[PDB]
């Protein structure tokens, strides 16, 4: 008996769902010996981490198998998140947290006589991010899995900041010298991507010929939802040479993110992601369990364009439909616009992608044609509605026809998407009312806001188990999948007991992070000190230099009368500066030398410490963030759209000091201004000071203490061996400081003094903090996703624990 | 055939 | 209770030794889902092969773990086999055979509803060989594991012959596009290899500086002994760029075997293997459980130099000892010579490696110096013993000082080894008595013979289970580890019953291989036809063209009187010709066109068939070999040293037709000449015909039938569309045929006729075959290894089944 | 430490 139900023996029936200790030790031993081809006598700590990661993967995959099985079966509309970069951090713990295996693994690994913490620290950060964008993608991928959406993450598959002589010194990030156990290569799903060549017009549709081919290799990484047994995918592509000296012009496409031919190489990078991706989707949807097959394309596919990097998806989808599936250009266009939605992240108007036609022309000729065609019909519709206005015309035109005419990628994205959104109320308003005024005026509804958010898993359960364990006891464990549940904590604004545990939790995380700075940067760390952190990328606009000014200023208050009640302060400033950014590299040395002084002079002792947090990255943010008291979100008004970091710090018991811009604004709304340290010029206050004109002249003198530091710095005080070294900051401070530092030097320096004041009264602090913590549930990246699903993708969230046994 |  | 015996939980106690069906299906399911990240609904056949290979690996590794554990513990003297190439074939079946898992896997896989044969055919041949050398290494590695020796295989880690228009058309061998489940990368054991640069002489030993660095990455493959639970290693290195346009001059080092700078690139290839390897050994021996640590170097390490390719090992070992371990040059030399032993494979005197000093000079300056130093002391000793003889001098000199002076790699190998050997009695005699006369005369004992052999596992149990199952019944299963046990079969030279089963076994394998040619080359295959195979590489010296002449000759005997009793014959000729070998490429087309004729003309029908076995490789040899009747070992006398193929064919029930040279000689000795179809000129017969001079003139006319074909070919008979096409064979046949085809055309054509005669009498055949089969036990690669162990490596074989549980 |  028994036939080709013999093939039904090929199952995970008895190899999925058994998550006990015996089983975990047994898998661990299988991997360390069989997968790794090692033994207890030859295995380094790295060998053990791997064996443990593999042990965890198996469970992740088990659910990924059932998950994909559910999607094929239910045939849900699918979401595709298209981003150049994905800031993933480390995988292990996160996976153990989401699958609920932390505890068994803890014990499994104790029994084998290994320190799980040691293993967990061997993992390098997946170099797939460089900013807040790659990190927004990563929260979304988490929230989509958790929210039960059939999402996918499409991007590329590619940096160690080190300090030396107080200077930043870039160094290579070999994140894959030993491999990535988390990812799987699908060579069997490779795809050819084409560059260059030419287009041949025939009666049997247009053809692109004589092209240079680059292969696109998919690497899959499982993305686990939180405890619903749901597991999504992040497919990242690598480039390969098909079979003279160009057998690397492929590799280049994938070797560094944010790299003339350095502009070009970026273009090929963007197209490579876009072509491979679209082909992949089309392939997946042609295989769905489900005239014309594509008629339903937009009801089964939603593609999200994170910024203008993958703006080629529009003409590329059109190229596929018309030249390949061969449908009418007008049908393909309706399928297109309904597929795509565009997310604008840049406040800027002078920072949008714009490629020169002559370039798009050589590399992607069939695409330029398609683009010119989208345009004509585009303007053609405009001329209809507004006959005279020849200005609205050339304005709204996808192409900037001038010197060497350029294509406006941002415009292409808008015409080709059914929905455009911003990431904060005021930001989304500028995008609609100003930046793309013309566009909004036309199809007004097309525009909208989706306030950024942050994942409660990585940024609380994982990093701050102290805080989580605490909250849990008071308001149960529903805040995890519903962060607006944190409100219920206000019911403790009185519980003086509570605030005790609370600040205690902050001390513990604050104490641990201490053992770290000492063991790392080797400097006595004042565990009682008020940890004040500013960890944004190193740039002019982000200030930091303004904090430094406040770094030194506090350094004098302890020198001009060394016995006046001063609130102890450990100041942390971390971040990276582009290897080409001359200025910031200087602000980096500046902060270093300054630190040296304020640290070694024994007069200040355990009063104030300065620390440059080297190699700021996801995993580091995970160390600092929980142990921070004051969050430094102080960037000049009208420069920040959102501010993800702002939110991790408010979620974890830190308190915020900053301006009325970006995320601070919506934070004020939920907590209240009183519960936030606002200050400095409002966007309007600056909206005037420019007309008046600005010269650091005034502020310098009138502001005594300013003169101090201001000169201290220049007078070679912090730079003895080269006092004239920072003589480059002063010139672009007085003269060309496009960011008005001094102008706020007032509000700031004083502002802080109210902090030292609130800090001195513990009770005042903790009551305020709890007010910040119980108003952070709105900035959950789950709520941000719910929104996207309703008003954009038209897909519904699910709380269906996928079944392991079926 | 199914394409995951 | 329980401490860091907690770490002793990290074991394979309960994950090794359970080889039942349940367990196999369970592992298979773990791999196909977990390792492969696939499922039964998305998995191709390739997905299944992998899952099954992985299932097998685990058992292999389990034993490899215990094996290496035994060696560290027993600290045995270690053998290192150094060969550029390793002709491995396919791994699966072999591993199942040696571990004894064929049966459980058979059933495990039947239950999952899969055809194991299909899976087994998905595996590509490991492109690590190109000739009889890579295949000799591979038998040795098998026999060493089986023989219980602590051996290792060190080589490089790098080709599909296709036919089109009767022409050979090379094509890319992407043997690793989908990966090699059998091998494991050890990035953690990488090593830097240095090229170029210069040497700085200091008072603190010589230094090599300003070098160009290439990394060497080890990939480990387990090599299983036959049923002793013993598992050795074959570490193969790949090259990697450390961090301008040279980031590929590394890759080159490892991308093709047998590649000006094509000579150079070979040099870098040879050194790369040699440096990485020696460093690896030194590293291993410094870690042994075991004044000076190296004093015992030669009693714990034996390194075998297969041909002159790794001749740099000598100066490189010296460079390490003197410049790195910093011991006296004289101590290092004694450690050196006792480490190394050299195997000569080439009869030739005009085919030995010889590099130009100016080249060795630029790439390896410190090596040239070392070489000049070995030389001086070398000759210095000669001048002592033979003062006058200034000729013996420049003769025996490692360096050929002339035009652009060259280094004689073969000479370097001899001075630097304690033992030199050949691969057959007469071959080993020429090496000693003639080629290296001077050398032998000096240290006479240094020279010796080790007759090549072949592994009884791959070439009988695996490929010919029919024959094996048969023999087993008659003489038990001891011939496996002792092939001279095949003698006992003579006890059946009468058993007419036996010969029945015997020829029956040949028919079955003969019938299967038939279903293959048809399904592959699509031509009716005469299962009763006498399969006559000649599968050597395509070269002038190897004849083949002479068989073709006999191919056509038989084609006429069926045209000049189509009804004369002719013994049906399927003729198979397989092989590869170097992409640059103009001649052989012609012999390839020749054999193709000829086939066309003799195949489509219905007059000959099921009488005689011609077949060019495309892409001859290990796995193919495994298909043909068992199903062959007549083996074509017909190369001009005094050109072949050994002949491995010769032996697989005699072991598997085929019968041999050839000359008195190479392996045929020792085959005659064991079976008897009567039981072999010798013919043509003996090495002496040719040792005269050269003095007399030779011109195909005579033979052409006098030999009627010769005239036929001889002209048939040229008169455009087989080449209608281009009769003058092969007008290039005739010119290097009559004029420059350095191989005297026609001269033997006689002995051959007639010889065959005695075959058709013996064949007509089944009984005559089978009695003769059994006489060949029961005299093939001497050509086992186990006996060849035993010998090497006693008289060279001074290591002892063991029959100790390593214990799985300890 | 052991080196296999
Ligand atoms: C490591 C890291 N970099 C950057 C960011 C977020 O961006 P920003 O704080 O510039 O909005 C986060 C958030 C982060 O965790
Ligand atoms: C595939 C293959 N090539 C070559 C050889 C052996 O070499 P030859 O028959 O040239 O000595 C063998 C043996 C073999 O199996």
């Amino acid at each position: 008996l028994t036939d080709q139900e013999k093939r039904r023996q090929i199952s995970i029936r008895g190899i999925v769902g058994v998550e006990n200790v015996a089983e975990l030790k047994k898998s661990f031993n299988r991997h360390l010996h069989f997968t790794l081809v090692k033994d207890r006598n030859v295995a380094t700590t790295r060998d053990y981490y791997f064996a443990l990661a593999h042990t965890v993967r198996d469970h992740l995959v088990g659910r990924w198998i059932r998950t994909q099985q559910h999607y094929y079966d239910k045939c849900p509309k699918r979401v595709y998140y298209l981003s150049l970069e994905f800031y993933m951090g480390r995988t292990l713990q996160n996976t153990m947290i989401n699958l609920g295996l932390q505890n068994a693994c803890d014990e499994a690994i104790y029994q084998l006589g290994l320190d799980i913490e040691e293993l967990e620290e061997i993992e390098e950060d997946a170099g797939l991010g460089n900013g807040g964008l790659g990190r927004l993608a990563a929260c979304f991928l988490d929230s989509m899995a958790t929210l039960g959406l059939a999402a996918y993450g499409y991007g590329i598959r590619y940096f160690n900041q080190k300090i030396r002589d107080g200077w930043q010194v870039e160094e290579a990030d070999d994140w894959l010298r030993y491999g990535n156990p988390w990812e799987k290569s699908r060579p069997e799903f490779m795809l050819p991507v084409h560059f260059y060549g030419k287009v041949e017009h025939t009666n049997t549709g247009t053809k692109w010929i004589d092209t240079q081919v680059v292969l696109a290799l998919p690497y899959d990484t499982p993305v686990p939802g939180y405890m619903n047994n749901t597991v999504n995918t992040m497919r990242l592509w690598s480039a390969r040479a098909p079979n003279v000296l160009d057998r690397n012009l492929a590799e280049n496409i994938s070797r560094v993110l944010y790299p003339f031919e350095g502009k070009e190489l970026r273009l090929k990078q963007e197209y490579f992601v876009v072509a491979a991706t679209l082909q992949d989707i089309i392939r997946r949807f042609k295989a769905s369990k489900f005239g014309t097959v594509f008629d339903a394309f937009p009801d089964q596919v939603a593609i999200q364009l994170n910024d203008t990097h993958p703006a080629l998806a529009i003409p590329e989808l059109m190229r596929i439909f018309v030249d390949i599936e061969k449908l009418p250009w007008s049908k393909a266009w309706e399928l297109t616009q309904k597929t795509f939605a565009y997310t604008n992240h840049t406040v800027l108007p002078e920072a949008l992608e714009r490629w020169p036609v002559d370039l798009v022309e050589k590399l992607l000729p069939r695409h330029l044609e398609i683009i010119y065609e989208i345009n004509q019909k585009h303007l053609d519709r405009i001329v209809a509605l507004f006959p005279k206005d020849v200005d609205r015309l050339r304005r709204m035109s996808l192409i900037e026809e001038e010197g060497s005419k350029r294509i406006n990628m941002a415009h292409l994205c808008i015409v080709g998407s059914h929905a455009v959104n911003g990431v904060a109320k005021i930001h989304s308003d500028i995008v609609k009312t100003k930046v793309f005024k013309d566009f909004s005026e036309l199809e007004p509804d097309k525009f909208q806001n989706k306030t950024n958010g942050i994942t409660p898993r990585r940024w609380l359960l994982l990093c701050n188990p102290g805080l989580a364990e605490l909250i849990a006891e008071k308001i149960g464990e529903d805040y995890v999948k519903d962060l607006s549940q944190l409100t219920k904590l206000h019911s403790f604004l009185g519980d003086d007991v509570f605030l005790r545990e609370l600040a205690k939790v902050k001390q513990e995380n604050k104490l641990k992070f201490s053992q770290f700075l000492e063991t790392e940067y080797k400097v006595k760390i004042n565990p009682s000190s008020m940890f004040d952190v500013q960890v944004k990328r190193i740039h002019e606009y982000k200030r930091q230099l303004l904090n430094c000014l406040h770094v030194i200023t506090m350094y004098n208050r302890i020198k001009k009368d060394p016995k006046k009640l001063f609130v102890p302060r450990t100041v942390i400033i971390g971040g990276k500066a582009a290897p080409g950014y001359h200025m910031a590299k200087m602000i980096i040395k500046l902060i270093t030398s300054v630190a040296d002084v304020v640290n070694n002079d024994p007069m200040v002792g355990s009063k104030l410490k300065v620390i440059f947090l080297e190699n700021y990255r996801v995993s580091l943010a995970e160390k600092v963030i929980p142990a921070t008291d004051l969050s430094e979100q102080i960037s000049t008004a009208g420069t920040e759209a959102s501010g993800t970091g702002n939110m991790k710090f408010m979620l974890n018991g830190a308190l915020t000091i900053g301006t009325m811009d970006g995320a601070n604004v919506e934070m004020a709304e939920e907590a209240g201004e009183e519960n936030l340290f606002i200050f400095g010029m409002r966007i309007d206050d600056v909206a005037a000071l420019d007309k008046k004109g600005y010269e650091a002249k005034e502020y310098y003198e009138a502001l005594p203490e300013l003169k101090l530091v201001i000169d201290q710095i220049d007078n070679g005080f912090f730079s003895p061996k080269q006092p004239d070294l920072f003589k480059d900051i002063i010139n672009m401070l007085f003269y060309h400081d496009r960011f008005k530092v001094f102008a706020d030097y007032e509000a700031y320096v004083k502002c802080q003094d109210k902090v030292s004041q609130l800090y001195m009264n513990p009770k005042a602090w903790n009551t305020m903090v709890l007010k910040n913590i119980a108003a952070s549930g709105k900035f959950s990246s789950d709520r941000t996703i719910k929104e996207y699903a309703q008003n954009i993708w038209n897909v519904e969230p699910s709380d269906l624990k996928i079944s392991l046994s079926n | 055939g199914p394409y995951y």
